[PDB]
């Protein structure tokens, strides 16, 4: 162990949050908008301590070790919710939005953000712009979208397409106003997967990579995965910058 | 599917919408009393259209699903509470002559003039002022002849169409029909009837009888000194000299019968002006309270929404004090607060309302109400009586920190609360006997008013100074007959005020008389209120009462251990004068 060398791919794209984080308009919860974000060193130090987040839970991972990794992909869900449905995206739970609108697995292994926006998205007279479903026939497999309006049937005879008795419409709209309870003001949601495969990795953590040594006892680290041994020119890890196999031998 | 599911779906879709409808509604009508003008109540007339047309709707959807299919208990109680069909069984004709009937009422009652000398404040002072005989009995057979003699054939088309309309939705008579809501049915040891709330007020009055004899004996004889020649030691109190129109409380007989007028009653006016409140920490002080007993806060909207003052020359506002649950997280007060101590008791009392809406805001729609009609109102007066005790200005900087107390300003104050407590419930159950009868049939349309007067001498202790033929109907005068509306809810309000303050005083381990007592800085009976209020009307009253008292069934027991020390010094003055009232004498 005389020295310490650490290689990630060298990446100097600064990574769209800024472009999730801060948008327009956000979808709504029965149809929400996933983005998909890879080549990019993402900073979670500044996403953390921005501080202006009412929720920000990580499942599965340290949130401070996640700034330093390297994920093979990432996906960031956006949508408007009510303040008191917050607590149903999370796993394992259950309710109106949960069962029928976003469902998440039980082996989550990302990070859930939920701030306050009653600035921008209510106003008075009510916005009845955001919709969410209220019936449906099942429930909802871990991320399931579904956007048909089809009429639900509760009772035994159909109806062909047409509101009435036994027969009412799925989506029902959320209204919002300034004068609202905490409870029930808007909240902004994103939350962010991060998915591993064998593939090679392409989102990484901001850290300075340095030259590479052999025929001495150094530890190393690539990408995220850490280790003591001799390395040899060719139990065998691939470095990204050059693509070169190598052998760790035990010292 | 089966017929719970459906009715479950069809619930699910109607809060949702109903609870919209209601928000929209609530706030024209909150706009329109902070801020009256020429458009603001044709927001608030559209509103209040749309809100009902959407209800009706709702019921007549509501009447397919069977009531007998559904075992839920809860399901059920929101289908029964919907499927209410009312008075829409009338025909159209009959209908549209009800509303004239009840608008004709309202408007003859509302505009009432003797001359000029209107009911207020025109005749309200003369009646409270005049201490003059004539006056005061000119005026009361004033009143009488022009708004009582007109209202007579309104009256009795009135009780005809009501009554039929009650018969037609499965009820016995109308009187049946208000009484049924002290109903639950369906709950093993916990069930009670329509024909069970007949009596078991008979009952608890036969309990007090004696203490509003000694307190009626005692008023005639303070009160023969003067008016020296109309009064007799043995009889009835005239009616017109009860410090009110009607006699419903006897507050402004107080001045005349002061048991030691020596000692100066508690008053901390001088005390706020001092130090200069600012009419905002009125409220302050009334969220501490709560919040030492272990309630929770107040919401964020709550202080910048809501107006707490006078708003102005330019915007005018009516502004009789008002707690308002809008829904959707929106709470507010409507108050014009100035520095006094009425000011400062009514604020706790509203904040008290605010604090009974907070607790079951989780439940459905149709579930968000105090469990009966007496419940809500007690719950708000309660934290008066707490927030009134001497201990508790002593602990606030406003009364002096060396005050001494003396049983005499005891005796005081618990007369002057025992004149308006104990001096009303006669009158509401005499009122409110009188109404079942006639609904009922009981009473023939030539015998209302000798029977109405015979239970004034024989139930309340009054007499009537000149006679009444079957042309004046008298008891239409007061407002809640004529502009319909129930009134044993003010004489099951006492009970249940005085049940809640033993179990809350005894449950936080206070030591002596009750009238002293206070429930601050004790989080435990806070738990146990707390406990009764999230319930709403989801249980039975009957439940929700065995929560905080441990007793199923009101009981007059914890009035009367209130008044005890006034009872015993009562007994001591009267001694000597008789006691009791003879039917046979009148005034002519
Ligand atoms: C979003 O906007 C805020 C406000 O200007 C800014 O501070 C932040 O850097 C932007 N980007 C992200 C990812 O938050
Ligand atoms: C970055 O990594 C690539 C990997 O193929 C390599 O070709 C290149 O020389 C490295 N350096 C720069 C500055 O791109
Ligand atoms: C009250 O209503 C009038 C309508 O003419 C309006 O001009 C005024 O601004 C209102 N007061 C408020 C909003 O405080
Ligand atoms: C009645 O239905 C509600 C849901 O609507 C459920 O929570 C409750 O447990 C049911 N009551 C009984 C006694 O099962
Ligand atoms: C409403 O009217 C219908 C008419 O068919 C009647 O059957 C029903 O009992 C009424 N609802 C009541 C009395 O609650
Ligand atoms: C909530 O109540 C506590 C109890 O004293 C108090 O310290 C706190 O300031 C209150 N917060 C709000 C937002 O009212
Ligand atoms: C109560 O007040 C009366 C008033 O005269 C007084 O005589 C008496 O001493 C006081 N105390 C008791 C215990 O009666
Ligand atoms: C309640 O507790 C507060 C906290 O200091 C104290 O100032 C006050 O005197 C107490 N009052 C009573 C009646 O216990
Ligand atoms: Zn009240």
């Amino acid at each position: 162990p005389t020295e310490s060398i650490v290689r990630f791919p060298n990446i100097t794209n600064l990574c769209p949050f800024g472009e999730v984080f801060n948008a327009t308009r956000f979808a709504s919860v029965y149809a929400w908008n996933r983005k998909r974000i890879s080549n990019c060193v993402a900073d979670y130090s500044v996403l953390y301590n921005s501080a202006s987040f009412s929720t920000f839970k990580c499942y599965g991972v340290s949130p401070t070790k996640l700034n330093d990794l390297c994920f093979t992909n990432v996906y960031a869900d956006s949508f408007v919710i009510r303040g008191d449905e917050v607590r149903q995206i999370a796993p394992g739970q259950t309710g109106k939005i949960a069962d029928y609108n976003y469902k998440l697995p039980d082996d989550f292994t990302g990070c859930v953000i939920a701030w306050n926006s009653n600035n921008l998205d209510s106003k008075v007279g009510g916005n009845y712009n955001y919709l969410y479903r209220l019936f449906r026939k099942s429930n909802l497999k871990p991320f399931e979208r579904d956007i048909s309006t089809e009429i639900y049937q509760a009772g035994s005879t159909p109806c062909n397409g047409v509101e009435g008795f036994n027969c009412y419409f799925p989506l029902q709209s959320y209204g919002f106003q300034p004068t609202y309870g905490v409870g029930y003001q808007p909240y902004r949601v994103v939350v962010l997967s991060f998915e591993l495969l064998h593939a090679p990795a392409t989102v990484c953590g901001p850290k300075k990579s340095t030259n590479l040594v052999k025929n001495k006892c150094v530890n190393f680290n690539f990408n995220g995965l850490t280790g003591t041994g001799v390395l040899t020119e060719s139990d065998a890890v691939r470095d990204p910058q050059t693509l070169e196999i190598l052998d760790i031998t035990p010292c | 599917s089966t017929i719970e599911e459906q009715a479950k779906t069809f619930l699910d879709k109607f809060n949702h919408e109903a609870e919209d409808l209601f928000y929209q509604s609530s706030l024209a009508s909150w706009n329109y009393n902070t801020n009256i003008t020429e458009e603001n109540v044709q927001n608030m007339n559209n509103a209040g259209d749309k809100w009902s047309a959407f209800l009706k709707e709702q019921s007549t959807l509501a009447q397919m699903y069977p009531l007998q299919e559904i075992q839920n208990l809860t399901v059920k109680l929101q289908l029964q509470a919907l499927q209410q069909n009312g008075s829409s069984v009338l025909s159209e004709d009959k209908s549209k002559r009800l509303n004239t009937i009840l608008n004709t009422m309202s408007t003859i009652y509302s505009t009432g003039k003797v001359c000029c000398l209107l009911l207020e404040p025109g005749l309200n002072e003369i009646m409270a002022n005049s201490l003059d005989y004539n006056e005061r009995l000119w005026a009361w057979e004033s009143w009488r002849s022009e708004v009582g003699k007109q209202l007579r054939p309104l009256y009795e088309e009135y009780v005809v169409l009501k009554n039929e309309m009650a018969r037609a939705n499965h009820y016995e008579d109308y009187g049946d029909y208000w009484r049924g809501d002290y109903e639950v049915n369906g709950v093993d040891g916990y069930d009670y009837s329509r024909g069970q709330l007949i009596e078991d007020v008979e009952h608890t009055f036969e309990e007090i009888k004696p203490l509003y004899e000694h307190l009626h004996a005692y008023v005639r004889a303070k009160l023969m000194n003067a008016y020296p020649s109309y009064i007799s030691p043995i009889g009835c109190l005239p009616a017109h000299l009860l410090g009110d129109m009607w006699g419903r409380f006897w507050t402004n007989l107080y001045s005349l019968t002061v048991p030691f007028g020596q000692k100066p009653n508690i008053d901390v006016t001088d005390a706020m002006v001092d130090q200069a409140w600012d009419a905002q920490r009125i409220f302050k002080e009334a969220e501490k309270f709560f919040v030492s007993v272990g309630l929770p806060n107040m919401t964020q909207g709550f202080w910048e929404n809501s107006m707490l003052t006078d708003p102005g020359n330019v915007q005018k506002a009516v502004c009789h004090p008002t707690a308002w649950d809008l829904g959707k997280g929106d709470f507010r007060i409507l108050m014009c607060t100035k520095v006094t101590m009425d000011d400062f008791l009514t604020a706790h009392h509203e904040m008290g309302h605010i604090q009974y809406d907070m607790a079951y805001a989780a439940q459905p729609f149709l579930l968000r109400n105090g469990a009966n009609e007496g419940f809500h109102e007690a719950v708000g007066e309660i934290m008066s009586l707490s927030a009134a005790t001497p201990k508790h200005l002593k602990s606030i900087g406003l009364l002096s920190p060396d005050f001494q107390e003396d049983n005499e300003t005891e005796i005081n104050f618990l007369l002057k609360q025992a004149l308006t407590i104990v001096g009303t419930l006669p009158f509401t159950y005499m009122l409110e006997k009188w109404r079942w009868m006639v609904f009922k049939g009981e009473i023939p349309k030539d015998q209302w008013m000798k029977k109405w007067w015979e239970m004034k001498r024989e139930i309340v202790g009054v007499v009537e100074p000149v006679p009444h033929d079957e042309t004046y109907c008298d008891p239409a005068s007061l407002f809640h007959v004529s502009n319909d509306y129930s009134f044993i809810r003010y004489y099951t309000r006492t009970l249940y005020q005085f049940q809640f303050q033993e179990a809350l005083c005894q449950a936080a381990k206070h030591e002596g008389p009750l009238h002293k007592c206070d429930i601050s800085n004790s989080t435990e009976a806070g738990q146990k209120l707390f406990n009764m209020l999230r319930l709403g009307k989801s249980e039975p009253w009957t439940l929700a009462l065995e929560n905080v008292v441990g007793a199923k069934n009101m009981n007059v027991r914890p009035l009367l251990n209130y008044f005890e020390p006034l009872f015993t010094w009562l007994k001591d003055q009267n001694k000597n004068s008789f006691v009791g009232w003879s039917t046979d004498w009148s005034p002519y």
